[PDB]
């Protein structure tokens, strides 16, 4: 296990799933990272609803409907 | 026509801050910049008047820009246009291809689409101002649309006509409800007084159905025109003296209200009969004195509005000139 393999850090741009609009999974495919349910529970208890804008609607899928 | 309406949005304020220093001028400003000369609401927006109720200035919760927003009730006046409808001016600015088309010169902007079934319609020419009535069809007034959408073919006075039965007395209360209309049609009628008199009798003659050279003019204080024939040597009534009978409380609003072919649409005049002496074109409609009533004066104002706009657009004795083609055309299709 080497860490130059482990890191992974991706900026606004890159590529985004067809279906969902959502960045691509993983380090591989060049996309995003995961905030699962469980980040979205805690960020809740927090209370940060700015931060879950900013994160699941900016930077993942956002649209006006 | 021209009336008053309420509506209610949501305005987005990009610079809250700078935008509640004047919240009454800014409000007003984003108001005429968004909705005046657009269709809203099935109504085509001309201004606003004001604003009768709005919010505080809310900042959006959904998204993470400091924009706000604002919940506004604002009256305006608009323009909606019924069935059968008569527009003075109206450009041809295309006629070919077998389709006709037209746009309204007046205060309510409007495409009408002229068919080529008619030959009347056929007849007129590009960039020439035809007289125009709306089909029967409801006119569109699309959302965002600059101008309203219609169908409508050239003015020609139809020897068809309708006769009104009345049930039901004059309805009581209600008569302030037609003096409502009745304001609007006395400022139709000062408006056409300053006008020449020449010029109203040349486009009513034009537009009577029974043309009558004989220049003899029935003169009534508010109204003066052309008379024009009589049937049965019956005795036609003023509506507005009617209506003013509403102090009376007694109006005699059963007998069926008619209005003849020959007897001038612009003027109050109608025809009362106890029976259904006029001749039924259809077998007369069991109509409220309320739907009656407000049809006919519907029908005066529609002609009244239609005949200020003649004279006024027609001002211009070369324009007239250009357009005696069109009114050689409803000369032809005139009969007596």
């Amino acid at each position: 296990k080497f860490v130059l393999d482990d890191r992974y850090a991706v900026a606004s741009y890159g590529p985004t799933d067809a279906l969902t609009g959502q960045p691509l999974d993983g380090k591989r495919s060049h996309g995003g990272l995961r905030l699962g349910e469980m980040e979205h529970w805690v960020l809740t208890a927090q209370g940060a609803m700015q931060t879950i804008i900013e994160k699941s609607h900016d930077d993942s899928d956002g649209c006006i409907s | 026509m021209i009336d008053q309406k309420i509506f209610e949005t949501t305005l987005n304020i990009d610079d809250p801050t700078n935008f509640c220093t004047n919240v009454e001028a800014h409000l007003l400003k984003e108001l005429e910049n968004i909705y005046v000369g657009k269709c809203f609401k099935n109504s085509f927006i001309l201004n606003i008047t004001g604003v009768i109720q709005r919010s505080p200035c809310f900042i959006m919760r959904t998204n993470n820009s400091g924009r706000g927003y604002m919940h506004v009730r604002f009256s305006a006046v608009v323009s909606y246009l019924n069935a059968f409808d008569l527009i003075a001016a109206v450009k041809i600015i295309k006629n070919d291809s077998n389709i006709i088309l037209g746009e309204s010169l007046l205060t309510e902007p409007v495409t009408i689409v002229i068919p080529s079934s008619e030959s009347q319609n056929n007849v007129a020419e590009v960039g020439q101002i035809v007289p125009v009535q709306l089909a029967n069809s409801s006119v569109y007034y699309i959302p965002g649309r600059q101008q309203a959408s219609a169908t409508g073919s050239i003015f020609i006075p139809k020897h068809t006509f309708s006769v009104y039965h009345v049930q039901e007395e004059l309805t009581q209360e209600q008569a302030l409800n037609l003096t409502k209309l009745v304001n609007i049609i006395e400022m139709l009628l000062e408006s056409r007084s300053k006008k020449d008199f020449k010029q109203i009798c040349f486009f009513e003659k034009l537009y009577y159905t029974y043309s009558i050279s004989s220049d003899e003019i029935l003169d009534l204080k508010i109204w003066k025109g052309p008379k024009g024939k009589e049937m049965s040597r019956l005795k036609p009534c003023n509506v507005l003296s009617f209506l003013y009978d509403a102090l009376k409380n007694k109006s005699s609003s059963l007998g069926f209200w008619a209005r003849p072919p020959n007897l001038l649409k612009s003027s109050p005049l109608a025809y009362q009969q106890d029976q259904n002496s006029f001749n039924a074109t259809e077998l007369p409609i069991i109509c409220s004195a309320e739907v009656m009533f407000v049809t006919l004066l519907k029908e005066i104002i529609n002609y009244l509005q239609f005949m200020n706009d003649l004279c006024d657009t027609f001002n211009n004795e070369q324009l007239i000139k250009r357009h005696e083609n069109i009114w050689m055309l409803i000369e032809q299709r005139k009969i007596g």
